[PDB]
RNA sequence: CCCGGCGAGGGGAGUGAAAAAGAACCUGAAACCGUGUACGUACAAGCAGUGGGAGCACGCUUAGGCGUGUGACUGCGUACC
RNA sequence: UGUAACGGGGCUAAACCAUGCACCGAAGCUGCGGCAGCGACGCUUAUGCGUUGUUGGGUAGGGGAGCGUUCUGUAAGCCUGCGAAGGUGUGCUGUGAGGCAUGCUGGAGGUAUCAGAAGUGCGAAUGCUGACAUAAGUAACGAUAAAGCGGGUGAAAAGCCC
């Protein structure tokens, strides 16, 4: 069986959690956290909580042998961006965009 | 100094074709305590080649 | 005969011109004003 | 449209389009470019044009069966309920009753019911000799019709 | 229905070796051209490479009229500034000659990859000998 | 065994039991049509060449289907000159099933 | 009376959008670009339904002149022979018995000979 | 009820006709960004298509040298206003 | 800048002159199928049809015939919770603008026909508003007065507390 987890409203740029997402994707969930805890990346702590909020779900709502599991689906989407002004010399305003994410983890036994 | 013509999603990706993470591969567990480890690094409750090294 | 079946004799109601429509309709762009000068523009022309 | 006619940017040096009203039909918030006004959409009709296409309708009434000419046509009391009743009688439903003088009963019976209307000989139309299946006339209405269009 | 078009998978490509000795450059190399590219196979095919596999020997003896021994000069340039260089035919014969050969019949056969392609079944020597026995070429008086 | 023969200003070569699509011929359907000019007839190293018919060379085949091809989009554009236009286009075409090659 | 564009907008942007299916980079997504490359693709192919009838007669010449040099003559006697023997099998055809029916293809060589002869 | 910081966020349960209405809440287009599969792609030069066209994948028809997707190779080809 | 004064290869003809016959070669000409404009005449004109010659590149521009959008009447009609509008596919059809049917989505409206009226069609105006790309995970993080360690709080401490 699948079951998922998503953190959404992730405070990070789509780009930067994929490159964590992608060390993990088909994964046996121990590899993935193991992976996770030893990537020196804001998006790894980011990731892992999800990734161990997916585990916990399968277990405790889906009924699930947590030595069975493989990361099957892992995706990083874009959320909304929350927009900025930042002073610039001469009196020129720029643009800021603080983009977030939405990240979703599937886990299955199959 | 500025781009005269638009770069496409294409030639963003090939950039982007060095910028994969590499996994750790080289993980070890401490015979004694039994925790993982970045190897030649001590274990979080301070265990190193299987001595205790450090009370924390 | 009924509201919905009288219809206006052939020729009576021509229909008016619209300009700056399109290629197809035969007087897109220019609106037949042709290209530049006095009047082309908008209350462009000269006295009687 | 409220605002004022201030250039909103200088007219060179920025990199914008020139601009010149806040107001500009270009603009959101903008003036409509032709805006419209009250206007009366009521056309001439020559007389003669008018009383012939009135001819001509009746003629067809006529030669369609949709006419109909009958001495009297009254109901005794202004009660729809009545009026239904004489027109079920008289297999009729939808229909334009003309009298040759106004009938306050019969009109009063008539308003309520959707397929019919009621109307003095003085106050036909031609829209309404066209919009019902079926016109009564009274003979008194054809006389005074038949006056009206010489 | 449409019309045949020759097809890579099934296409028929023979063997053959030919003697230069004695042979006028340019008229050799079209017919070398024509065969590489199938051009004389009813199965010809424009986009398909229909044509065979020809062994060239004794390059070293092909012949030029005139006096372009000494005189026909091949240029060709480095892609570094002021690198245009230059030989004779004659110094051409003594460098390397299997060059001249190649060089001829490349210029006559289609530009691209297929053309490219076309040039590979040419095999030139400068000598006597080839060692392709196993291909069992058939002579080609060409 | 096969055989050569023009309909439709164009030629064929066809053998028994082929369906081939012509130019609209005003034959009704299941009627059989004869072509009568055939150009050659070659069957397993005899060959006959018209000269241009073969002499007592018959095709006949049957008419299947009337139809309309698939349509064609005709542009037609001139940059900068303020043109253009477009057509689209199906054509009829009949389809004869060769029934008997006589040689 | 005001009217709203959206929905026929939309419609033609879609129809237009639809026949760039398969185009790179803006080309299939952007509808200024899609509608440029559509009518490119027109243009061209209005040119190569005439184009592709000299392409293919080129071709069948092509491998007539091979069969008939197979045989012993050029293509352009080939055809004079042919010509002047009244046989008027034309190219399409003549360039699938060059390929097909080699026994056959001969046969029509040996004609145009004898009408050159 | 569960993971989480007595978080954000999520997974269940339940309400409801519907949560393919969950509060950024009717419908939910387009640009733009992803995950997955099919096909192509690391000897190859240009408005990126079009004409020819192998092969692969997927449906046919129960075969028939057909639909769909892809597109090696090849002719032609310098966007719009 | 580099062969660079046959387009190239190459050619002693694959050059030049002369004669001849062949062939290639265009959207020209023919052949087959089809549409329309203008004529003409027919089997027979209530006006289109049927034959039949011919014509059918086009900017500015003139002329002609249409599609579709919104609103009024027709309509207390007709379709629609057994699924309207809109969105997204597909099939068929029209010369085209388009039309109709239908799968999925959606969940309350739509509107034949013939007329009537227009805020009626967008790719450009350094157009207007909003949304989202690009450069790019690039520059930068604001005085070069400067930090180091132990302990604490805390989910987390170079930056907070001692
Ligand atoms: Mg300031
Ligand atoms: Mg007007
Ligand atoms: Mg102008
Ligand atoms: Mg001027
Ligand atoms: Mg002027
Ligand atoms: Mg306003
Ligand atoms: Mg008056
Ligand atoms: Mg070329
Ligand atoms: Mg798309
Ligand atoms: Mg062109
Ligand atoms: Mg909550
Ligand atoms: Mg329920
Ligand atoms: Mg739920
Ligand atoms: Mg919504
Ligand atoms: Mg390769
Ligand atoms: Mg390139
Ligand atoms: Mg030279
Ligand atoms: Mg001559
Ligand atoms: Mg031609
Ligand atoms: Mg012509
Ligand atoms: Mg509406
Ligand atoms: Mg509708
Ligand atoms: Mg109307
Ligand atoms: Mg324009
Ligand atoms: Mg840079
Ligand atoms: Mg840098
Ligand atoms: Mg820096
Ligand atoms: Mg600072
Ligand atoms: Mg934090």
């Amino acid at each position: 069986m699948e079951t998922i987890a998503k953190h959404r409203h992730a405070r990070s740029s789509a780009q930067k959690v994929r490159l964590v997402a992608d060390l993990i994707r088909g994964k046996k969930v121990s590899q993935a956290l193991d992976i996770l805890t030893y990537t020196n990346k804001k998006a790894a702590v980011l990731v892992k909580k999800v990734l161990e909020s997916a585990i916990a779900n399968a277990e405790h709502n889906d009924g699930a042998d947590i030595d069975d599991l493989k990361v099957t689906k892992i995706f990083v989407d874009e959320g909304p961006s929350m927009k900025r002004i930042m002073p610039r010399a001469k009196g020129r305003a720029d643009r800021i965009l603080k983009r977030t994410s939405h990240i979703t983890v599937v886990v299955s036994d199959r | 100094a500025v781009q005269q013509n638009k770069p496409t999603r294409s030639k963003r990706g090939m950039r982007r074709s060095h910028d994969a993470l590499t996994a750790v591969t080289s993980l070890s567990v401490d015979k004694t305590s039994g925790e993982k480890h970045l190897r030649h690094h001590i274990t979080a409750d301070g265990y190193y080649r299987g001595r205790k090294v450090i009370a924390k | 005969m009924r509201l919905n079946t009288l219809s206006p004799a052939e020729g009576s109601k021509k229909a008016g011109k619209r300009l700056g429509r399109g290629i197809g309709s035969g007087l897109g762009k220019t609106g037949g004003r042709g290209h530049k000068g006095q009047k082309s523009r908008s209350g462009g022309g000269v006295r009687r | 449209v409220t605002g004022s006619g201030k250039k909103p940017w200088r007219q060179k040096g920025t990199g914008r389009a020139r601009s010149g009203s806040i107001k500009s039909p270009i603009w959101r918030s903008g003036g409509v470019t032709f805006a419209a006004r009250p206007q009366d959409h009521s056309q001439k009709v020559n007389k003669k044009m008018y009383r012939g296409a009135l001819k001509s309708i009746l003629s067809e009434l006529v030669r369609q069966d949709r006419l109909i000419v009958v001495e009297k046509f009254s109901v005794e009391a202004p009660k729809t309920k009545l009026l239904a009743q004489k027109l079920k009688d008289m297999a009729l439903e939808d229909v334009l009753i003309i009298t040759g003088e106004l009938d306050e009963n019969l009109f009063l019976a008539a308003r309520n019911l959707h397929k019919v209307d009621v109307r003095d000989a003085t106050g036909i139309d031609p829209v309404s000799l066209i919009a019902f299946d079926k016109v009564v006339m009274t003979a008194d209405a054809v006389k005074q019709v038949e006056e009206m269009l010489a | 229905m449409k019309t045949f078009t020759a097809k890579p998978e099934t296409v028929k490509r023979d063997w053959y070796v030919v003697d230069a000795t004695g042979k006028t450059l340019g008229r050799l190399a079209t017919e070398l051209a024509r065969r590489l590219r199938g051009k004389h196979k009813a199965e010809y095919t424009p986009h398909v490479d229909t044509g065979d596999y020809i062994i060239v020997l004794n390059a070293d003896k092909v012949a030029v009229t005139g006096n372009k021994r000494t005189d026909k000069v091949y240029y060709h340039h480095t892609g570094h500034i002021g690198g245009i260089k230059q030989a004779t035919f004659e110094e051409m014969i003594a460098r390397r000659p299997e060059r001249v050969i190649e060089i001829a019949v490349k210029g006559m056969l289609p530009k691209g990859p297929l053309g490219r392609a076309m040039f590979r079944k040419l095999k030139v020597y400068a000598g006597n000998e080839h060692n392709h026995a196993a291909q069992q070429p058939q002579v080609l008086d060409i | 065994m096969y055989a050569v023969f023009q309909s439709g200003g164009k030629q064929h070569r066809v053998s028994e039991g082929q369906t081939v699509r012509l130019e609209k011929l005003d034959i009704a359907t299941g009627e059989t049509v004869e072509f009568a000019e055939v150009l050659m007839i070659a069957n397993g190293e005899e060959v006959k060449i018209g000269v241009p018919f073969v002499d007592g060379g018959v095709i006949k085949a049957e008419v299947v289907a009337h139809g309309r091809g698939e349509k064609v989009k005709i542009v037609k554009f001139r940059r900068r000159k303020h043109y253009r236009k477009q057509q689209g286009h199906r054509q009829w075409f009949t389809d004869v099933k060769i029934t008997g090659i006589s040689a | 009376a005001r009217v709203k564009r959206g929905v026929i907008a939309r419609a033609r942007h879609k129809k237009i959008l639809k026949q760039a299916k398969g185009y790179y980079g803006a080309r299939s997504r952007v509808y200024r670009v899609a509608f440029q490359a559509v009518i490119k693709a027109g243009q061209y192919a209005y040119r190569d339904r005439r184009q592709r009838k000299r392409q293919f007669r080129q071709l069948w010449i092509a491998r007539i002149n091979a069969a008939a040099r197979q045989n012993g003559i050029s293509y352009s006697k080939f055809i004079n022979g042919l010509k002047k023997a009244s046989v008027e099998i034309d190219r399409k055809i003549l360039a699938d018995i060059a390929v097909f029916d080699k026994v056959a293809f001969t046969a029509l060589v040996e004609k145009a000979k004898a009408a050159l002869a």
